[PDB]
């Protein structure tokens, strides 16, 4: 059974350098033909190869990135490390490292180079956050409007993740939709938390705000305005 | 360098189904090709190495064919755990590419979003930041489009946006995007709007406020 | 260039 699993720092700030570690069992990169490689994934976006590395120390790197990439291996420790030179926001992603079967051999001669064409075991993956950012809490402003209608809260400018919001301390459940945070181009986060509810029961409203790392809690009624 | 394009991007299905999803390569890559299958929150799953083999304890119903250019990878008998999105990698050439991915859903009936537009709070305003929120809610299928304009200006590069899981009631999907102005550049205009696209609404439907009007 | 077990 072969497992791998990647380690290094959760935030990091930009123009600084990112070392990843991938530690593994089940194979040696003194095995024949074998390779690590790593691959990112943005959130909500595609994978991204970007580099490998075999037990013959041969390595290669993602084009766009061979500047900032240096991939290298310590085989009696059983790890391969990636380090990656001034970082900036977009390469907050989840990294991923990998194991690349070596081509079958018989008797030790090679004769099957098919099972190479893949990446056949991976990391849970390690997210890292690319952000000059310190600790900071969230503002929490009101979101105020078949025939449903909709209000909600708006959790801006907080850093890091995460944040936790429920309605009426837990009791509302239908119709809230809490989405994932996008991370503003100040490096902070940002969210909205909505409610939709039968055009009548504006019953009361309140969202309960937690963001732990700051330790915020704030409870935010919300109504349809017009005093 | 090398482009691999995955086809459709984005498509629905129910359990029993038979999906085929394919990926085409810019220049030949012969049979160094594997597909993968990615759930939400986990590392993407190895299913068919070298365009066709079927990799250990994978489950029979996945198979895939092709060399070349052109690959498919085809689930004979969607189970729920196959709702999620695919990808082929190429290992031909370096790099090593991946295809945009194909995201497989839950299909329900097409459901228009319902749209509501939220101005910015008076105590946000106070600080000097102004954030109009728009909200699409329970809507299907995903792909949807948010146009801001102010004052009949196009806006761009000023919002953003995020999108809920398929809700696993509902099938449905919701969208929030937020445009944000300094409060000054907010006072300097009245009209903003919401403009919304989307397979449910048979023209674009938009929701807006005057600044200030009380 | 070329993948490495290619040729």
């Amino acid at each position: 059974r072969i497992t791998l699993k990647e380690s290094g720092p959760p935030l990091v700030k930009p123009t600084q350098t990112l070392t990843l570690t991938c530690s593994f069992s089940g194979f040696s990169l003194s095995d024949f033909g074998v390779g690590v490689g790593w691959i990112r994934q943005p959130p909500g976006k595609a994978l991204e190869w970007l580099a490998i590395i075999y037990s013959d120390d041969d390595k290669r790197y993602s084009p766009s990135l061979n500047t900032r990439l240096t991939i290298t291996k310590d085989t009696s420790k059983n790890q391969v490390v990636l380090v990656m030179t001034r970082v900036s926001p977009v390469d907050t992603a989840t990294y991923f490292c990998a194991h690349r079967r070596g081509p079958t051999t018989l008797f030790g001669v090679p004769i099957a180079r098919g099972p190479v064409n893949a990446m056949d075991v991976w990391g849970q993956g390690i997210t890292v956050t690319i952000s000059s950012t310190s600790t900071k809490g969230p503002s929490v402003f009101p979101l105020a409007p078949g025939a449903a209608a909709a209000l909600g809260c708006l959790v801006k400018d907080y850093f890091p993740e995460p944040v936790t919001v429920s309605w009426n301390s837990g009791a509302l459940t239908s119709g809230v939709h809490t989405f994932p945070a996008v991370l503003q181009s100040s490096g902070l986060y940002s969210l909205s938390s909505v409610v939709t509810v039968p055009s009548s029961s504006l019953q009361t409203y309140t969202c309960n705000v937690n963001h732990k790392p700051s330790n915020t809690k704030v409870d935010k009624r919300v109504e349809p305005k017009s005093c | 360098a090398l482009q691999l394009t995955q086809s459709p991007s984005s498509l629905s299905a129910s359990v029993g189904d038979r999906i085929t999803i394919t990926c085409r390569a810019s220049q030949g890559v012969t049979s160094a090709l594997a597909w993968y299958r990615q759930k939400p929150g986990s590392p993407p799953q190895l299913l068919i190495y070298d365009a066709s083999s079927l990799e250990s304890g994978v489950p029979s119903r996945f198979s895939g064919s092709g060399s070349g250019t052109e690959f498919t990878l085809t689930i004979s008998t969607l189970r729920p755990e196959d709702f999620a999105t695919y990808y082929c990698q190429q290992l031909h050439f370096y790099p090593h590419t991946f295809g945009g991915g194909t995201r497989v859903d839950v299909r329900r009936t097409v459901a228009a979003p319902s749209v509501f537009i939220f101005p910015p709070s008076d105590e946000q305003l106070k600080s000097g930041t102004a954030s109009v929120v728009c909200l699409l809610n329970n809507f299907y299928p995903r792909e949807a489009k948010v146009q801001w304009k102010v004052d009949n200006a196009l806006q761009s590069g000023n919002s953003q946006e995020s999108v809920t899981e398929q809700d696993s009631k509902d099938s449905t999907y919701s969208l929030s995007s937020t445009l944000t102005l300094s409060k000054a550049d907010y006072e300097k205009h009245k009209v903003y709007e919401c403009e919304v696209t989307h397979q449910g609404l048979s023209s674009p439907v938009t929701k807006s406020f005057n600044r200030g009007e009380c | 260039e070329l993948d490495k077990w290619a040729g």
